[PDB]
């Protein structure tokens, strides 16, 4: 599509989110989720083919659900106390129909099945921007509004989640379904600390943010898709593949990784509440992402796969487009532990 | 050396461990992309939620 | 400690003026120092990425990595630094509002308390 | 303790600034000379203990460990220089560089006033080791072998940092200072029963415990030299190093908890010593007897005695250098014959009488030969274990025995009998091998002239 | 709470479901998203003038525009599918699996 | 004297639709190069 | 069968170089004579001249702070004094049991 | 300012730089016929660029220096061999034809850069479109397999299907037993061993499967050996007729300006032709790609990107 087209979709998905997050009235922030729907679908539909349109129609489908949940919870909020200020749910039916909503537009479990599916469709570009700045506003949205949340209800999605990204990353050998799982994982280790510390909340969002940035990015410069294709990478570019290794490594949440930050302080914080059963079985569980991450680990970098005769040709060329922000990423996603209480800064 | 060290005491921790969540990923993973199926355990998700938390 | 809404908090305020009644952190501070190291990193990849002389391909390229990471580190841990002042500043203000919740408990010496003794054997 | 730290961490500029081919000249010079610098930390206390700062703190359980990891650099330098000849420079340089970055976690490991900071580089050790493994490692396997040397350390260590934030929501503090001044006793109950078993199996795992030590025989089989050399002589002690800084917050449940390990632990012993007599392949049989006298130093400490403690500190040390000893002369048979069979390579004190000799007295001290250190603590722990019961004896006199017996059929079965015919590549033993085990051997039998400067804090 | 809030509250449950048993025809999704808008602008409009609360009797108009132009994105895309299979049928959408 | 790198029958373990093929997913296909189907 | 039975265009597997051929004298450590030389110089001038000969000697005549001369002396005016005093030797008592208060029992 | 979004937003168009006179065209025949002087006179006639036919070393002149490499580091094939052996152990044959299809992919790229850059058209040897045929012959003759046909027709497909095909395809008909006599008085021992099966082969998939593909999209002028000669026919003819049967006709600004980054970019242009596909004929081991790749980067101007290379004489290094 046209440059100004483009820029100016982006832009409305961005007012759209900044929309969510500064308003005080319900009404405000349903209008600008639907706005940020509205300007979403071309950047996913950007690569016009029939996978993007069908991950286009699905996103839309699941969001223009969630959307509709939201409003009626909105309105059934407002029959019970004639209130539009986002605070209070004032109601054990609208709170339950908006955790519902808003789980169903994060991608949690249950409502987790749209994000394989269109970040499969979907190319690496909108993927980028689908599993990073789409969780920003309905995860604001649970922050204002957490002292409502049923924790029960909250803490069985997020378990939930986390065990779904846990065993569906296993059995994935395309690279877009993996990042979807770690997403959805991900998600899980961020909703279930929402009733107890909203700034770990986002302490884990902002992490999870850059390792993803990290990864997507080094998948665009080295560009493949599937694990195979990714296989072949050291043979023209190894120290992208070795700074994709210790990336990974970061992402499993290995000390001294980044990545170990968000979990620990998670864990942590759900040791004041007397919780012990639920962070044990969330790291036992993170285990398994950890284990999906070695065997790209080791598919990428730490052994050298066979390689193809027009190779030789790539050897000859740059890439014409650098990416500026990919080495900062590379960096904070792997080498902040050092600098962890600097948390109180309430990201 | 076999009966212990390479046969029970592998498969005990190890194998058991690989055999689990090798059929559990294989559970969860292994949808046809009917997303029939996925709104009606939408439908049911959401009426045990609603029958199950308050 | 959510200090979200602590009454007479500016909105988007990053330091506010009572801040300044906190001694700034030191120019030769090791976070700031681990910051710059960041940058420095940073530099480094970013000369590996592009296929240039790693350690010796762009000096103003490293310098700038390196001063922007330590100004932004600094501006940081002075708002860390405030925070923690302000958790510490309202614990010690409600312990001193709420004397019957934190009362001064008698002094025992272990002399005339009975501890069991379990021998290792 | 940063007087250590610094060259430790300018080792890397140093290593990556070298020419192509100065790199190991320079490294093994600055290692040894780090060496000698930590050497000064062996001036201890009868006090308490050599508090630095609030960060890191010296203990004579924690300085003869810290020696003994500065003195391993410059040996595993040593020992990769032959077989990674033929290595672009900068993987050459990027296996030193992660051989460094190992040092520079076991020292901070070491002192790490703090248990939440033991753990962050407890764990970060895991790292190096599984690159190093997993990358330069020639057989197919090494792969599947990182697999489980990181699983099985995962499945221990997280239960223990959720004891160890646990611990720090209760006491207020995870400092080993505080906690030892204040500790108090942990009540019988299921709570407690499940907090003592998160605090201990981290560190049980890594001994490795008898039924937990799968990992081991696969990692140290599919590991280069150096990886082998630093499994076998540092990594293994830090279970032992942990157990004895946690088990003072455990007590007196250790009374009760500590049977189904004392058990697993004296049964296994015998077990691996009578696996190591059916095998065909030496550093198989090497990680074992490893696996043998590591059982051997869970009894000692499970049973937490003054004469337990100081056996524990002094068999680690013997052991580390020991083990090293030896696969380090498995290697060099392996490098001329590729092989790695025992069968195979018959003979050779024929062909190679000095390296004959080295394999004679590394036997001699796997075999615990009085006044040996290696048989110091064997005999402090074997009579702690006499005064916890005097049953004990039957079954470490067994253990006894079945260690010698293979550690004379290991000498045997390779240097004695005729030689092997069709192998008539073996070349006559390099200055560097030579000069490796001598480096091994002889601190040794210098640490048996003064052997309370690895008797502990106990001593 | 009146009888009539459930009704279209049961209303709006009835929609809901019948976008998730998804027999066939996206179209039929299409519809039953906009069964639910139209049961939301009914139950708003009825809380809003009952309370004679002035300033909402914008929401409604309000919902109802967006709700609309939702619509039309939908529509858009149906067109999409179908002019991939020539029909717009659920179950052609099998391309992409978990 | 060589150390061991992963060969084609290695690498095709890693080249199907997804992990551990079962009777049900073998007859899935992976996904084109280009992400783009034929029309029919 | 039209296949040539070869999965692949490899390198085939090189036989291990002799220091010995190209270099007597060649102290195994690495192929150039003059690094190769200098390498085993300071092998054996830091590792058994400097460190294992230097370092031994220092640990030999490390302070005594662990006080056992000062133990020894104190336990041999300690008994001097208990000795000539009557008193008996070593008590069983670590404390003193009159700044220890008892809890009464009274049952 | 290199080409990209912001100079497709300020000023830079490609619709105002055409100028009727863009036209690409490429000219086919068989292997030895003479489409590469008519191809020069039409260039010469005409204005426009002309392009050598894409060799082994293609690739080698328009990266670093001009200079062809070694053949190990540079396409690790040989035409000679093929003629010499077609039936090659090592299967040279398909390694040849697959390496041929990526040099004729880049020049295809960059022929369509420099026409949408600057709106002179270019005139072309034999272009993605009919390589193909030597492929068909070598099915028929048995030096590859039809996994090797498969391997290239998943490669053409995902890669030729980006691109807009040349507005005048032109054909130098020559029969296969005058071409057989220029065979032997061209002097060349390895192109003796031609034989005749081969090019019939050739001219068969040539004329039975190319022209009528390309008289669907293209406009097609078939000459013969005697016609051939005078190009000033041949101008006359291109001048004559007009193109609204393809696609360029309906390109605009904004297709124009997706082409435009896709022909640069010439690692995204060569993405799909090392697909993970493992052929025998073109995979290469681990120890084999490490080697060679270690002394591909010690080529003197190589180890980094063009300008931050000392040794052949780049300076001021460490200010850029
Ligand atoms: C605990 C904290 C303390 C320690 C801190 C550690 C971290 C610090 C650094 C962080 C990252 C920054 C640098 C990384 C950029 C990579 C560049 C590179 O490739 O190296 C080539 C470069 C030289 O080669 P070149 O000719 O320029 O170009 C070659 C190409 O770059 C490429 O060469 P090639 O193509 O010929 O070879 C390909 C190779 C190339 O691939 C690589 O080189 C890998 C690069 C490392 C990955 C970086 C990840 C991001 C940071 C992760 C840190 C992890 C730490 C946590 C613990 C986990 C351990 C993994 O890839 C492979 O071979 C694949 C197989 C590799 C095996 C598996 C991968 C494992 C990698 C893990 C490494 C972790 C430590 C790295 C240390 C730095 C290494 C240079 O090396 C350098 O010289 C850079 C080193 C730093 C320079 C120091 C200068 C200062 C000296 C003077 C000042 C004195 C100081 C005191 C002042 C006062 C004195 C008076
Ligand atoms: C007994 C007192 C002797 C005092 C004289 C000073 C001796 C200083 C030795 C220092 C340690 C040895 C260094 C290890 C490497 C071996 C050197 C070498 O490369 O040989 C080439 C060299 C040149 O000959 P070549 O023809 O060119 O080489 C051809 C092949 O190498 C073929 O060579 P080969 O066929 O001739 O065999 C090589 C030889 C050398 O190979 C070895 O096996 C030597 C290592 C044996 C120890 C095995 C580990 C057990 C742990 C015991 C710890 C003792 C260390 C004490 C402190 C050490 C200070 C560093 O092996 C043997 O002869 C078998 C000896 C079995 C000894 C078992 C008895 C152990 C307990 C003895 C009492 C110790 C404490 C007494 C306390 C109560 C009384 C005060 O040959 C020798 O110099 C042989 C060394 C002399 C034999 C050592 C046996 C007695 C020494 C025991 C340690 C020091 C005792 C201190 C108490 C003084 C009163
Ligand atoms: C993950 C690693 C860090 C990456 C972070 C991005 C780095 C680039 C950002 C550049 C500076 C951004 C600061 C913006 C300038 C002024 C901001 C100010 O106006 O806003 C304040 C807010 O300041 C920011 O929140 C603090 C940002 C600091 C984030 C860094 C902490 C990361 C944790 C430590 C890991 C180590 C990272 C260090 C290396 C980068 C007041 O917000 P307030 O309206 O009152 O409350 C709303 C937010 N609540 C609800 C959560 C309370
Ligand atoms: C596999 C390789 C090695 C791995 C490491 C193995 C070591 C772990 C072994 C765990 C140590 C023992 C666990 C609990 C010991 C407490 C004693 C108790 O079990 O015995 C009786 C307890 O009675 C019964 O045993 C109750 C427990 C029965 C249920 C346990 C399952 C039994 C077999 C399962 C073994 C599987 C272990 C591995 C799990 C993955 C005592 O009677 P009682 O006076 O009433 O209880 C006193 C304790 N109180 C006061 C705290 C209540
Ligand atoms: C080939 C045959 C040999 C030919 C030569 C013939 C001569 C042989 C004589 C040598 C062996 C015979 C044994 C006689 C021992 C004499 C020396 C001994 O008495 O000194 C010991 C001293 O030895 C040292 O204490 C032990 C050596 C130190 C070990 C450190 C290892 C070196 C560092 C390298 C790193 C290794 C890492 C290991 C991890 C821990 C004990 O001294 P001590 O009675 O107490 O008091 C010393 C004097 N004071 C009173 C003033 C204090
Ligand atoms: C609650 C859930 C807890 C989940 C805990 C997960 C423990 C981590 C192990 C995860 C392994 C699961 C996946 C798996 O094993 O796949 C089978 C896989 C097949 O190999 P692939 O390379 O994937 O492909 C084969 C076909 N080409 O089998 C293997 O290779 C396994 C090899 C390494 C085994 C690792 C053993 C780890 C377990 C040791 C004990 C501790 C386990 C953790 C919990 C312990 C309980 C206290
Ligand atoms: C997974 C779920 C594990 C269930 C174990 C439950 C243990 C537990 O909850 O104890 C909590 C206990 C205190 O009890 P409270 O709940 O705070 O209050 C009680 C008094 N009102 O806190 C703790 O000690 C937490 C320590 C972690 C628990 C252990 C979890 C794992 C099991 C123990 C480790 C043994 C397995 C190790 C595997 C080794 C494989 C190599
Ligand atoms: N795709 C191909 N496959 C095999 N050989 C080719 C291919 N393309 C060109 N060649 C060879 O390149 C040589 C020169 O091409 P040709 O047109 O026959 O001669 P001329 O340059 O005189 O026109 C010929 O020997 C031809 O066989």
């Amino acid at each position: 599509m046209n440059p100004i087209i483009y820029t100016t979709l982006i832009m409305t998905v961005m007012s759209g989110t900044m929309l969510v997050m500064i308003s005080s009235h319900w009404l405000l922030i349903w209008i600008g989720f639907e706005m940020n729907l509205l300007a979403m679908i071309p950047v996913l539909m950007k690569n016009f083919n029939p996978r993007a349109t069908e991950a286009a129609t699905k996103y839309f489908l699941t969001q223009a659900t969630a959307s509709m949940m939201l409003m009626m919870a909105i309105i059934i909020n407002l029959l019970y106390s004639g209130q539009w200020t986002i605070t209070k749910m004032f109601n054990p039916v609208a709170m339950t129909m908006m955790t519902m909503a808003l789980a169903m537009k994060l991608g949690l479990s249950p409502f987790h099945f749209w994000v394989p599916e269109v970040t499969q469709g979907i190319s690496l570009q909108a993927g980028l921007l689908l599993l990073t700045w789409q969780k920003l506003a309905p995860l604001s949205v649970l922050c204002q509004i957490s002292q409502s949340i049923n924790p029960n209800l909250m803490l069985t999605m997020a378990m939930l989640s986390i065990l779904i990204g846990g065993w569906g990353g296993l059995n994935q050998t395309q690279l877009r379904k993996i990042m979807a799982y770690s997403s959805i994982a991900h998600m899980g280790w961020m909703t279930a600390v929402l009733p107890y510390n909203t700034t770990m909340t986002i302490l884990n969002l902002l992490i999870y943010i850059t390792m993803t940035l990290a990864m997507f990015m080094l998948l665009i410069h080295s560009s493949a898709t599937t694990t195979l294709s990714l296989s072949h990478t050291w043979n023209k570019m190894p120290v992208i593949t070795s700074l994709m290794m210790v990336t990974l490594l970061s992402m499993g949440g290995l000390p001294p990784l980044s990545g170990f930050m968000p979990k620990w302080m998670i864990i942590q914080e759900m040791t004041k509440n007397e919780s012990i059963i639920m962070p044990t079985l969330m790291a036992m569980t993170a285990l398994l992402n950890l284990y999906f991450y070695m065997r790209l680990a080791y598919s990428s970098s730490l052994t050298m796969f066979p390689s193809t005769n027009n190779m030789k040709m790539k050897w000859q060329f740059e890439h014409t487009k650098q990416m500026k922000l990919l080495p900062t990423m590379i960096v904070l996603s792997t080498l902040v532990l050092p600098m962890t209480p600097a948390l109180s800064s309430l990201n | 050396s076999s009966l212990l060290d390479l046969i029970w005491l592998e498969t005990i921790l190890p194998k058991t461990t690989s055999f689990i969540q090798m059929k559990m990923s294989i559970m969860v993973s292994n949808q046809k992309g009917l997303i029939k199926l996925y709104f009606l355990s939408f439908l049911i998700t959401i009426m045990i939620s609603m029958t199950l938390f308050n | 400690t959510m200090m979200s809404g602590r009454p007479g908090r500016v909105p988007l305020q990053f330091l506010p003026n009572e801040a300044r009644s906190l001694p700034p952190p030191k120019l030769t501070d090791p976070r700031l120092v681990y910051m710059g190291f960041l940058g420095y990193c940073s530099g480094l990849i970013d000369n590996a990425i592009r296929r240039r002389p790693v350690v010796s391909a762009g000096l103003h390229r490293q310098l700038l990595y390196v001063t922007s990471f330590v100004f932004f580190g600094y501006y940081l841990l002075k708002r860390q630094d405030y925070m923690y002042a302000l958790r510490d500043h309202d614990m010690f203000a409600y312990v001193k509002s709420h004397p019957e919740d934190f009362p001064e408990k008698d002094k025992k010496t272990y002399g005339e308390i009975l501890e069991e003794f379990h021998p290792v054997r | 303790m940063l007087k250590i730290i610094i060259p430790t961490t300018m080792l890397l500029p140093m290593t990556w600034m070298s020419k192509h081919n100065m790199i190991w000249i320079n490294a093994t010079v600055h290692s040894l000379l780090i060496s000698l610098i930590s050497l000064s930390l062996l001036n201890q206390l009868g006090e308490n203990s050599l508090n630095f700062s609030l960060t890191f703190f010296s203990d004579s359980l924690s300085a003869p460990l810290l020696v003994l990891t500065t003195w391993l650099l410059p040996l595993m330098l040593m020992a990769s220089q032959s077989h990674l000849s033929k290595e672009t420079t900068t993987r050459k340089k990027l296996y030193i560089t992660m051989l460094i970055l190992l040092q520079l976690f076991l020292i901070m490991t070491f002192t790490a006033t703090e248990l939440i900071l033991f753990y962050i580089l407890f764990e970060a050790t895991l790292v190096p080791t599984l690159i190093i493994i997993t990358r330069w490692g020639n057989q197919t396997e090494r792969l599947n072998a990182g697999l489980y040397f990181l699983f099985y350390t995962l499945a221990g260590s997280l239960p223990l940092l959720v004891a160890l934030v646990y611990i720090q929501n209760t006491t207020g503090s995870l400092n080993f200072l505080i906690i030892h001044y204040w500790s108090h006793p942990l009540s019988n109950s299921w709570s407690n029963i499940f907090m003592w078993l998160a605090c201990i199996m981290a560190f049980m795992v890594k001994m490795p415990l008898y039924g937990l030590h799968l990992w081991l025989p696969k990692a140290h089989v599919e590991a280069p030299i150096a990886g082998s050399m630093v499994l076998a002589a540092v990594l293994l002690k830090l279970g032992g190093y942990g157990m004895m800084r946690i088990t003072t917050i455990l007590n007196p449940l250790t009374n009760y908890m500590a049977y189904p390990f004392l058990m697993l632990s004296m049964w296994g012993m015998i077990m691996t010593s009578s696996i190591c007599l059916r095998q065909t392949d030496l550093k198989s049989l090497i990680a074992y007897s490893s696996v043998s006298h590591m059982a051997l130093v869970i009894v000692a400490i499970m049973i937490q005695t003054p004469w337990s403690f100081m056996g524990a500190t002094a068999l680690m040390i013997a052991h580390g250098l020991t083990s090293s000893m030896l696969f380090c002369l498995a290697n060099t048979n392996y490098e001329r014959v590729h092989s790695r069979t025992m069968i195979l390579a018959r003979g050779l004190q024929t062909l190679l009488p000095l390296m004959a000799t080295w394999w004679l007295v590394a036997s001699l001290t796997n075999l615990a030969l009085p006044p040996s250190i290696n048989l110091i603590g064997e005999l402090f722990i074997i009579t702690a274990s006499f005064s916890w019961s005097n049953i004990t004896i039957i079954l470490m006199g067994m253990n006894m025995m079945i260690t010698a017996l293979y550690s004379l059929y290991m000498l045997i079965t390779t240097q004695r009998g005729k030689y092997t015919h069709h192998i008539n590549n073996i070349k006559p033993s390099f200055t560097r091998e030579n000069a490796l085990m001598a480096l091994h051997i002889l601190p040794l039998l210098l640490l048996t002239l003064n052997p309370k400067m690895i008797l502990g804090p106990l001593y | 709470m009146p009888l009539v809030y459930m009704n279209i509250i049961m209303a709006f449950a009835i929609a809901l479901a019948g976008l998730l048993m998804y027999r066939s025809h996206l179209m039929s999704s299409l519809l039953c998203l906009e069964g639910m808008m139209l049961s939301l602008f009914i139950m708003s409009t009825l809380i809003i003038l009952n309370t004679h609360f002035t300033l909402a009797n914008m929401m409604p108009i309000i919902l109802l525009v967006f709700a609309a132009c939702e619509a039309a994105l939908g529509l858009s895309l149906l067109v999409m599918v179908s002019n991939t299979y020539g029909t717009d049928y659920v179950q052609n959408l099998n391309l992409l699996q978990c | 004297a060589r150390q061991w790198q992963p060969d084609v029958e290695w690498a095709e373990q890693f080249g199907g639709a997804v992990m551990y093929p079962t009777k049900e997913t073998a007859h899935w296909k992976p996904p084109p190069w280009n992400d783009v189907d034929p029309p029919k | 069968p039209p296949e040539p039975t070869i999965r692949l265009q490899e390198d085939p597997d090189p036989e291990d170089e002799n220091l010995y051929e190209k270099n007597p004298d060649s102290h195994g450590y690495d192929k150039d004579p003059i690094v190769d030389l200098w390498n085993m110089r300071v092998v054996f001038f830091f590792g058994f001249s400097i460190v294992l000969v230097l370092g031994s000697t220092f640990v030999a005549y490390l302070p005594d702070y662990r006080m056992q001369e000062w133990a020894r002396r104190e336990a041999e005016r300690l008994v001097k004094y208990r000795e000539a005093n009557g008193l008996p030797l070593m008590e069983s008592n670590c404390f003193d049991p009159n700044k220890i208060q008892l809890p009464e029992d009274e049952d | 300012l290199q080409y990209g979004p912001l100079a497709f937003v300020l000023g830079e168009r490609t619709t105002r730089k055409l100028t009727e006179t863009s036209k690409v065209i490429t000219v086919d025949g068989n292997i030895c016929s003479g489409k590469g002087r008519l191809a020069r006179e039409i260039a010469e006639k005409l204005g426009l660029r002309h392009f050598p036919e894409a060799g082994i070393h293609y690739a080698d002149s328009t990266t670093g220096d001009g200079k062809p490499l070694d053949v190990q580091l540079s396409g690790n094939c040989s035409l000679e061999k093929f003629y010499d052996d077609p039936k090659s152990n090592d299967g040279n044959s398909y390694r040849l034809q697959s390496w041929l299809y990526a040099s004729r992919l880049l020049q295809y790229a960059d022929a369509l850069e420099h026409l949408l850059s600057t709106g002179q058209g270019v005139v072309l040897e034999r272009s993605i479109y009919s390589d193909f045929v030597f492929l068909e012959a070598m099915y028929r003759q048995g030096f590859i397999r039809k996994q090797c046909v498969e391997h290239y027709n998943e490669v053409k497909k995902v890669t030729a299907c980006e691109y807009l095909p040349p507005h005048v395809v032109v054909y130098v008909d020559v029969p296969v037993p005058e071409i057989q006599s220029r065979i032997q008085k061209k002097g060349n021992p390895h192109e003796m061993k031609i034989t005749a099966a081969y090019l019939q082969d050739i001219e068969n998939a040539y004329k039975k499967t190319f022209l009528p593909e390309m008289s669907e999209k293209c406009e097609v002028l078939q000459y013969s050996a005697r016609e051939a000669e005078d190009a000033e026919k041949v101008v006359e003819d291109i001048e004559y007729l007009k193109c609204d049967k393809g696609p360029w006709p309906d390109q605009d600004d904004r297709t124009f300006h997706r082409l435009r980054m896709l022909v640069q970019n010439k690692l995204e242009v060569l993405n799909y032709t090392t697909i993970p596909v493992y052929l025998p004929e073109i995979t290469i081991g681990a120890h084999q790609s490490d080697r060679v790749f270690q002394k591909f980067t010690e080529l003197p101007g190589r180890k980094y990107s063009p300008g931050y290379n000392e040794d052949v004489g780049d300076k001021w290094i460490w200010l850029k």
